[PDB]
């Protein structure tokens, strides 16, 4: 099982590293489980390059990507950690 | 015709079997060439 | 270490009474006090079919120049025993960057370290991309062999392996296509594959001739007999008789010349004379 | 750029003298044209009686939006009609030889662009005939597309459908669906046309540059691609560009780079139809097969003449030098025979007038047998350390100095990709890119800090200080390659000296000979020199630094000891490992390198991890198998995207162990609303925690109706929810001791039911997202499922990726 935190700051080749640190057993993979936690409206991965990021869209997560391809995605409803008018001021665009 | 065609691909057979032996004496001679130049160098 | 030397000797034979993964993990452990018998350990390697780990053992033996061998075995012969076992079991030794070794780079030291022997080790490196089943692989490393032979007894020991290993491909190609042709099926593919193996033998056999003047004008550039043969072998071809003379122009030196010069000179004037180009 | 718009510029004066002509007696309000306000006022404003300005206006403003990362597809979202409309009048535009090559390079970035949004529903299906299989009606002989429709029965059964379609639309379809399938064409015949027009201006290069970056993203998707690159094949676009006069110019080296991304996109060994990824086995089979069809086919039609080039092995053949001589036996007549008997195409409409001569036959006979690295080879051929040429590219500096406005030749990501391994090597490609940027960025500040200048004798000194690089001897070989650098420390800082003397094993490290002599010829009127002769470097050399020693070759066994006493001397010896190939290319060439080294070169411990993530990013390239079967097809962007969820995969667990997950029965309750939940026992009574959640499909009892077939058509096929019975069964927990401390720790967090649902998509097995905004309390759900995940599978590893160290720290102690 792999499990990733805030996968959107993290590039597509960063998140695909994790995901095959292990040599694949008889043709097959062992991975059953992979959950990436994040969000699509936060900062993308900071790229150096401003063509990579730009035109060639190195900045671009695998989160990001999955939720752009019409993949089913869990998203939460609930904040209980800044003040009703931080959080309303935060929810235009979610 | 299947009467002449025989005929034809025995001849064929024949002459591939000329070349072949051909072939093999050429890389024999090549082969005792290689060597008479190796026993000079 | 004094009484572990003892203790050693006193399980040296339980290793062996033992045998298994045990004993190769009690002959690693023994390696780090007396390496001089961890050659005989390699012996081990062989009992215990890891032909990857005697690679290892005899790559760590050669890397260290103070090692010597307690059977008087020379750096050459282990060398020769190594690339013998990796030929031997090439299918059972993995190759992979994971590993970080490379088989190549190998034949290449031991080809420029044994001089003498380089025919040998091309041989041994074609038998190798035989027994892997890569057929360009194991031509193309026949080629490169044979266009880089400076003896000549090398030179013909490789092309002599080359062209075994042909004809038996040969022999294979004919015997399917009988095989096909007995059964009533047609194959296109393989009869054009053996068409094309029978004029490659064909245009190796030609150019065993040329492979053999460029390896007498390799072992001495100056010998105006080589360049004199090149040029009758020639034969008919204006352009391949000119391209020859060139080279044996720019190949000779004229000041350590073991031929004569001026005759090819001479018969360069008389080809160009009956070709009637008298201003050439 | 858009606040430049907002001025007096000429295209918004055309439009307030065409389209602001209302008589109306509006007020003298200074109130600035803002782009935003303006693209609202297009937008509600555009119809099918407007001009092609507005369309040109439109797409200027949505070429402006994508350029700045800003979304434009929903804003035409609200009108479908009128989005298809523009689209079809862009596209028209785009075909009209009429305009100028500006519009018509607009054009193909805006079509490119919308090429990469297919996300979208509207452009999804505006771009799907463009891309369809009636592009293979314009294939140059009926014959080849026989083939390949009897080559796999989908594409047989997808024409059969196309032409059913077309047969049975009326006559405007008719005529759309064809304009449609000639549009491709046509673009083709126009680019091959401006290609061998002569005389062509920078426009007409831009233009080119955009059509081959079009191109490489068609090809990039595959279901456009699995048309683009038959379609590519057919028109001989990669021969007719490389005997193009404007790729054979030399300031043409961006078009050039561009053309060959897009003959390895092409040549890419990956199924078109299926889908599936070739090995470079597969590919030799096929370049096998093509290569003997071709001697078959040259010894049914001229073995007289062709004896040789039919009777030619695989490697005598694919190479274009040794198949050169075979092709120029050949006559004109006889070349045209032989692309004839291979459905090649040899001649090309007069109206786009390309010259067909022997030599191009020649070239397209040369590029189509002519034998491609594969992604695996071409990825394993790129050298993970970065060298001097690989720093100073051309590519490098045309990225450098990129701002929009003319394509690149680097590969783009998207949401669909050909292959997982094409995929990989695009992300290497990039992340080498940016290291080798990164590299050449940091050595130019070191070389300006370090100012190089001649003093007297020819010696290369430095005038300035640099903490980033320092002055050495010529590096000495030790063992073959590991070698040892003298380096001083005497007119360095203690910091600097305690930063050069803790240098990790195997640290990067850049071995720098620079001579500033050759500045000197830049002053005397030569020609121009280039970035690394600008500023004196003349070659760098990757290495890794494995050892420090001190000045008598012993290595520092505690180095807080020798920083806090007296040092003796603060000259320090180096071992530094130099890169294999580097050092066999120059032994191969007989360079010595290594005895004008002069200058050694540190980098940031944070910043010279490019070396092992290249390697390991080259390591998952080579590998066959670097994905799982089950979520290749959701990385892929192919098929269902929900076929990576717990509810499609064979493996979903029907019973799952929540154990302290709910605080109570009311909180497990509301977790699960719309869901029926019953207990497993018998008893009324709620059950406090530990709980189990077990989850039974409801089987649809099927009465014995009869079958009557009236009422069927008005049933439509109802949305039914399957109610899945979520049993709860309570468990007495084992006791782990007397002791307080053995009492196990407690959720004492209420989790929300969309909280609950992401933890129990983490536990099940499949592909879980969970999209949370900040406060969301992510961290605690995935410690939760951690947490669950280590309860119910013991045997089973779970590896975290975090971003920063903060959040792995957040999870730790959540944990």
């Amino acid at each position: 099982n792999v499990i990733m935190e805030e996968a959107a700051q993290i590039t597509e080749i960063e998140n695909f590293i994790p995901l095959a640190l292990q040599k694949p057993k008889n043709g097959q993979m062992a991975l059953q489980r992979v959950v990436l936690c994040g969000d699509h409206y936060q900062n993308s991965p900071v790229i150096q390059g401003l063509a990579f990021r730009h035109y060639a869209n190195l900045e671009q997560s695998l989160f990001s990507r999955l939720v752009r391809l019409g993949v089913p995605t869990i998203n939460l409803d609930q904040q209980g950690r800044a003040r009703p008018s931080i959080s309303n001021l935060y929810r235009w665009r979610y | 015709s299947e009467s002449s065609t025989k005929n034809a691909a025995l001849t064929a057979a024949q002459e591939r079997l000329a070349r072949f032996r051909a072939l093999q004496a050429r890389a024999k001679e090549s082969s005792q060439q290689n060597l008479k130049e190796a026993t000079k160098e | 270490i004094t009484q572990h030397n003892r203790i050693w000797a006193l399980y040296r034979p339980f290793a062996n009474s033992a045998e298994g993964i045990t004993a190769v993990k009690i002959w690693r452990r023994y390696m780090q006090v007396h390496p001089e018998d961890a050659e005989d350990f390699i012996e081990l390697l062989i009992q215990c079919g890891l032909y990857t780990e005697a690679v290892k053992k005899y790559i760590e033996i050669l890397n260290n120049p103070k090692f010597q061998s307690k059977n008087a075995k020379g750096h050459y012969e282990l060398w020769s025993e190594m690339v013998d076992l990796l030929v031997e079991h090439a299918v059972d030794i993995e190759t992979g960057h994971e590993t970080g070794i490379d088989v190549e780079r190998i034949i290449r030291s031991g080809i420029e370290r044994f001089s003498d022997q380089r025919g040998k080790l091309w041989s041994g490196l074609a038998t190798y991309w035989i027994r892997r089943g890569n057929f360009d692989r194991a031509r193309d490393v026949f080629e490169e062999g044979i266009t880089t032979v400076m003896t000549v007894r090398d030179f013909t020991m490789i092309f002599d392996a080359y062209v075994e290993f042909e004809e038996s491909v040969i022999g294979t190609l004919m015997e399917a296509a009988s095989r096909r042709a007995e059964k009533g099926v047609v194959d296109e593919s393989a009869d054009f594959d053996l068409d094309i193996r029978m004029m490659r033998f064909e245009h190796l056999m030609d150019r065993r001739p040329f492979l053999l003047n460029d390896v007498l004008l390799r072992q001495n550039p100056n010998n105006v007999a080589e360049w004199e043969k090149r040029v009758a072998l020639w034969g008919d071809n204006k352009e391949e008789v000119v391209k020859t003379y060139t080279d044996a122009i720019a190949a000779i030196n004229p000041k350590k010349a073991v031929g004569a010069f001026h005759l090819l000179w001479a018969n360069y004037a008389k080809f160009y004379e009956k070709a009637g180009d008298l201003r050439t | 750029t858009l606040e430049d718009l907002e001025g007096e510029n000429q295209f918004t004066n055309l439009a307030r003298q065409h389209w602001l002509n209302v008589p109306q007696q509006a007020a003298k309000i200074k109130v600035k044209t803002d782009v935003l306000k303006r693209e609202l006022y297009l937008w509600p404003g555009y119809g099918e009686d407007s001009s092609n300005y507005h369309v040109l206006l439109i797409i200027l403003i949505v070429n402006a939006k994508r350029r700045e990362r800003v979304s434009t597809w929903d804003i035409f979202a609200d009108r479908p009609a009128d989005f298809s409309d523009l689209f079809r009048r862009a596209l028209s535009m785009t075909l009209d030889s009429s305009l100028s090559w500006t519009i018509r390079t607009h054009v193909l970035l805006f079509i490119i662009h919308a090429f990469q949004s297919l996300d979208y529903a509207i452009v999804r299906k505006e771009c799907a005939p463009l891309v369809s299989i009636s592009i293979w009606h314009n294939l140059s002989t009926e014959e080849k597309r026989e083939a390949l429709l009897d080559s796999n029965p989908h594409l047989r059964k997808a024409w059969r459908a196309a032409t059913k379609r077309f047969e049975s639309a009326d006559d405007a379809t008719k005529a759309r669906l064809r304009f449609d399938r000639a549009w491709l064409y046509s673009l083709v015949l126009d680019f091959l046309t401006l290609l061998y027009s002569g005389n062509a201006k920078q426009e007409h290069v831009l233009y080119c540059e955009r059509f081959v970056e079009f191109l490489t993203d068609l090809q990039s998707q595959l279901p456009t691609r699995r048309y683009v690159n038959t379609l590519l094949q057919d028109l001989h676009v990669l021969p007719a560009l490389s005997l193009s006069p404007i790729y054979n110019d030399e300031g043409n080296g961006l078009l050039r780079e561009l053309c060959n991304l897009f003959t390895h996109y092409t040549y890419f060994a990956v199924d078109d139809q299926s889908g599936v990824q070739l090995s470079r086995e597969q590919a030799y089979d096929r370049h096998c097969a093509i290569l003997a069809k071709l001697q078959r086919i040259a010894m049914k039609h001229f073995k007289e003449k062709l004896t040789v080039l039919a009777l030619s092995n695989y490697g005598s053949i694919d190479k274009r030098s040794e198949l050169e001589p075979l092709l120029q036996a050949l006559t004109d007549d006889e070349l045209v025979q032989l692309s004839n008997l291979m459905n090649i195409r040899t001649s090309y409409p007069d109206a786009a007038r390309i010259p067909v001569d022997r030599k191009f036959i020649v070239e397209v006979l040369l590029t189509t047998f002519e034998r491609r690295k594969t992604f695996q080879d071409a990825a394993q051929a790129l050298s993970v350390l970065p060298t001097e040429e690989t720093l100073f590219d051309i590519s490098l500096k045309r990225t450098d100095q990129y701002d929009g406005s003319r394509p690149l030749a680097l590969p783009k990501l998207n949401l669909q990709y050909l292959s997982v391994g094409d995929f990989l090597w695009r992300s290497f490609v990039l992340y080498r890119c940016e290291s080798f940027y990164a590299i050449r960025q940091d050595l130019e500040d070191a070389l300006i800090r370090l100012k190089p200048e001649v003093r007297r004798g020819g010696v290369t000194g430095f005038a300035g200080f640099s903490k980033m690089a320092l002055p050495i001897s010529k590096p000495v070989i030790l063992d073959v390659v590991k070698a040892e650098v003298t380096i001083d420390l005497r007119r360095l800082t203690p910091q600097i000296r305690r930063d050069w003397e803790s240098l990790r094993p195997d640290d990067v490290v850049f071995l720098l000979a620079v001579d500033a002599s050759r500045q000197k010829q830049s002053a005397n009127g030569g020609a121009v020199l280039s970035e690394a002769e600008r500023l004196g470097l003349v070659h760098v050399r990757a290495a890794e630094i494995i050892q420090v020693l001190d000045d008598k070759g012993k290595a520092i066994r505690d180095p807080q000891a020798y920083f806090d006493g007296h040092t003796r001397s603060d000259i320090r010896k180096i071992q530094l490992r130099l890169d294999a190939t580097s050092y066999k290319a120059d032994t191969e060439a007989n360079r010595n390198v290594y005895e004008d080294i002069n200058l050694i070169v540190r980098r940031s411990s944070r910043e010279n991890n490019f070396k092992p993530v290249l390697e390991s990013i080259q390591d998952l390239t080579l590998s066959e198998v670097p994905l799982a079967s089950w979520l290749h097809e959701v990385f892929l962007g192919y098929g269902d995207p929900a076929g990576a969820t717990f509810k499609q995969l064979p493996n979903r667990l029907k019973k799952i162990n929540f154990r302290d997950t709910f605080l109570d029965w009311q909180h497990l309750v509301e977790s699960f609303p719309g869901k029926i939940i019953e207990p497993s026992d018998d008893v009324s009574s709620s059950f406090g925690p530990p709980y189990v959640l077990e989850s039974v499909e409801k089987q649809v009892e099927e009465h014995p109706s009869k079958p009557s077939k009236k009422r069927r058509r008005d049933v439509e096929p109802a949305l039914m929810s399957k109610v899945e019975t979520l049993k709860v069964s309570t468990y007495k927990p084992p006791n782990n001791g007397p002791y307080p401390v053995d009492a196990p720790k407690l959720n004492k967090i209420r989790f929300t039911p969309t909280q609950i649902d992401a933890i129990y998509s983490g536990t099940q097995p499949g592909l879980t997202i969970i999209v949370g905004p900040p406060g969301t309390g992510k961290t605690d759900v995935a410690v939760q499922i951690i947490s669950n995940i280590y309860h119910n599978f013991p045997e089973q590893k779970t590896l975290l990726v975090a971003h920063s160290n903060q959040a792995l720290n957040q999870l730790f102690a959540k944990i």
